[PDB]
């Protein structure tokens, strides 16, 4: 006679759940409760409701009580698992997972939840051997699919690569046409070949994952600003980030609000991070006119309160959809105007985002379908690095020629250093190549070049020349961690070569600094073909992660290069990265998504890029750093075009200075690393926006001047 | 072995 008046409820409380109506789900879940106390799936529904409320304590308390009901209850095993994972109680929702599997050996979805756990953690290959396993369980599992299909591309496995790719496609098709949450994270469908439709509709799930968030706080709107009288005529700018610290975010834009112009801009810094102890950090908070720890107010409602209450005119997002994002924030919208900035390379798919900051290159207006805000155009590029802040020592550089009587080589022995004029002047008979105000200086085989080659070789840490402290590139944590780590510009004069990191000495080095899940097939195949026109050339790629090595060596085997063209290295500190960026000759770029940062970093170094923007914001990026640079001639409509401008630059050795020394000025000469300029056109484009909003209009698509 | 020595050594 099973069906009893609380299991009616029960029931009826399922229903309007699907229907959508989450306040009539909890209501007839809570009578249930009343009518029958130790019900155990009422426990554990209520439990899944509110934890989906991010009331997160009383879904555990009731997750808590359905398993004291029913011990074998492994599903609410699992699911407190989930809920203590988001109260960032790892050990807890181990422990959970394992006495669900426990339990029930064949329950798939702990299984799935553990692999959840591994692959946060970074353990690749077990979050791979149980999401196998859970799909082996319970082969219809969208979730553990996907997630393991990220996993292989994290660490390059394409084994059955297309089939994998039009699966998950079919899945995502699926679940939006069933109107439930897709199994592929936002961040991550850039990387597979969805309609910018299908990315945007994953874009605006995830969003209302917020919305449905925020609901519970039942606050009202917010007054907004309707004009800049009480901030005294400045407007009032607030950027929200969880990444003031060491994050690659304030490695692009740290020196960006102390440049601010203080008569018509207030600069208000949201933090959704605690202090990481980092001088990125300190500079913030020191240059912000304000700083603001919203990593104290874990309350959504409580921060937004914070916001609205200074009186933000502008707020700017750049945590988008990645880790540390509190987009609960911008859906309670507490100012008039909120916009997509750095972050994120995609769009948010939400209604509660107004703009998103970008330029012509990444995002023409032709494809303005692929993004739910409006454009906001930026005058050459979206994208800035600190790299004239951060890393002045890379400016300029000398070599040695080691190589007797050898045409000068400006990537085998090359020194850098505040200080290398005067050790220079210290020096003998240093030779000047013109590069066409710029020059590069040799130092002569001498018992000087002896002496700095003797370090480098017997791997000691530093030597003194004529007073001056050389350091070797590989100990720069050991001499100043500060230093190594971009926190301060290095002291003493570094040293970087070929022979630390085994590259050619009389070979073209095409390098790629990118983690390995930028690369697909289709990108390998390119850069063998690249590899195969040019002679003696490597391809110079880093152990991101190292369990990626392996695979990537196998794939190049089947398609003919040896073992020997493919050169790895270990993922350095951030000083030695940019500056061995020096040593290479062209870095090709990954089209699937193209390198940001990693863009910056190698532009920095002088060293040519080639790039074939794609559709996607992601994969237009190191496009539009070029075009900025003004290195047009690095860009290729397709592949084949790609392919020939690699092997000129590597085959064509004239060419090849000629290209190097143009990126090696235009790095200076153009706006691509002028923070001050960027922060000026910033301050065009926000007050664009603000004159656009106070006129009365809705936010529209920002373009031209 | 130590992290600073070399891949290989120049001539
Ligand atoms: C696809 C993607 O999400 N790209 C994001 C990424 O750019 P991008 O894709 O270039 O950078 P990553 O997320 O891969 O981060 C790599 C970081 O590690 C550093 N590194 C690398 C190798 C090494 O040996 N040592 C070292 O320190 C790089 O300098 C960089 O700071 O971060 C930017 C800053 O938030 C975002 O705007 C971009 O959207």
């Amino acid at each position: 006679s099973c069906p009893t008046h609380a299991d009616s409820l029960n029931n009826l409380a399922n229903i309007k759940r699907e229907q959508g109506n989450i306040e009539e789900a909890v209501r007839l879940y809570r009578k249930a409760l009343e009518v029958f106390p130790e019900f155990a799936a009422a426990h554990s529904n209520l439990a899944s409701v509110l934890q989906q409320q991010g009331k997160l304590q009383e879904a555990l308390m009731h997750y808590k009580e359905a398993i004291r009901i029913s011990p074998t209850f492994a599903d609410a095993y699992s699911n407190m698992g989930n809920t203590l994972k988001e109260m960032q109680d790892v050990q807890g929702a181990l422990q959970c997972y394992t006495r669900a599997i426990q339990i029930n050996p064949a329950f798939a979805d702990a299984h799935s939840n553990l692999a959840s756990i591994h692959k946060d953690s970074g353990n690749i290959p077990e979050a791979i051997a149980s999401y196998r396993t859970a799909l082996k369980l319970k082969p219809d599992f969208p979730d553990a699919y996907c997630n393991l299909a990220h996993c292989l591309q994290i660490v390059c496995d394409w084994t059955d690569y297309d089939e994998r790719m039009k699966k998950l496609v079919s899945i995502v098709a699926d679940q939006l046409e069933k109107n439930r949450l897709p199994s592929v994270h936002p961040h991550h469908s850039m990387l597979y070949p969805l309609s910018h439709g299908f990315r945007k509709a994953i874009a605006e799930r995830h969003g209302n994952l917020c919305l449905d968030k925020i609901n519970v706080l039942h606050k009202p709107p917010y007054e907004h600003p309707k004009d800049l009288k009480l901030s005294d005529g400045r407007l009032r700018v607030g950027y929200v980030s969880s990444d003031f610290g060491n994050h690659p975010t304030s490695h692009l834009m740290q020196s960006i609000p102390g440049m601010h112009n203080p008569d018509k801009f207030e600069v208000f810094c949201y933090a959704l991070s605690p202090d990481d102890g980092t001088n990125f950090r300190v500079k913030v908070m020191a240059e912000a006119n304000h700083f603001i720890d919203l990593s104290q107010i874990p309350c959504n409602g409580k921060a937004a309160d914070r916001i609205h209450q200074d009186g933000i005119h502008i707020l700017v997002n750049m945590n988008g959809y990645t880790k540390g994002a509190r987009n609960e924030l911008f859906a309670l919208r507490p100012a008039p105007i909120q916009a997509m900035w750095l972050g994120y390379p995609g769009t948010s798919g939400a209604l509660f985002m107004d703009y998103i900051i970008t330029d012509q290159e990444t995002s023409p207006a032709e494809v303005a379908e692929q993004y739910s805000e409006k454009l906001a155009y930026m005058p050459h590029t979206f994208f800035i690095g600190d790299h004239a802040n951060m890393f002045p020592h890379l400016k300029k550089k000398a070599v040695i020629d080691f190589k007797s009587n050898g045409h000068i080589y400006d990537n085998r022995i090359v020194l850098n250093g505040i200080d290398l004029k005067a050790f220079l002047d210290s020096l003998p008979d240093v030779k000047i190549v013109k590069m066409k105000a710029l020059n590069m200086p040799v130092i002569p085989m001498n018992t000087i070049a002896e002496a700095v080659i003797e370090m480098i070789n017997r791997g000691q840490i530093q030597i003194t020349i004529n007073g001056f402290s050389i350091s070797n590139g590989l100990a720069t944590t050991q001499i100043n961690n500060k230093a190594a780590t971009g926190e301060e510009v290095p002291r003493t004069i570094i040293v970087t070569t070929r022979s630390q990191y085994g590259l050619p000495e009389d070979a073209i080095v095409y390098c790629n600094f990118n983690q390995l899940y930028k690369i697909d097939p289709s990108t390998l195949q390119m850069w063998a073909n690249i590899l195969k026109r040019v002679p003696n050339s490597v391809l110079w790629l880093l152990r991101f992660p190292a369990v990626g090595e392996p695979n990537i060596q196998q794939y190049a085997q089947n398609m003919g290069l040896p073992q020997n063209r493919i050169i790895f290295s270990p993922v350095a500190p951030k000083e030695e990265h940019v500056r061995r960026g020096q040593l290479a000759d062209v870095c090709l770029d990954t089209p699937l998504c193209n390198g940001h940062t990693t863009g910056m970093d190698v532009l920095w170094a002088g060293t040519p890029m080639v790039t074939m923007p794609g559709e996607t914001l992601a994969s237009r990026v190191a496009a539009s750093q070029l075009t900025c640079l003004g290195c047009l001639e690095l860009i290729a409509k397709n592949r084949q075009e790609y392919e020939d401008i690699a092997v000129k630059l590597g085959t064509d050795l004239e060419y090849l200075k000629k290209v190097r020394g143009k990126v090696w000025k235009q790095r200076i000469s153009s706006p691509l690393f002028n923070t001050k300029q960027y922060t000026m056109e910033l301050e065009r484009l926000y007050l664009q926006m603000w004159e656009h909003y106070a006129a009365g209009n809705k936010p529209d698509h920002m373009i031209k001047p | 072995q130590r992290p600073t020595q070399p891949v290989y050594q120049i001539q």
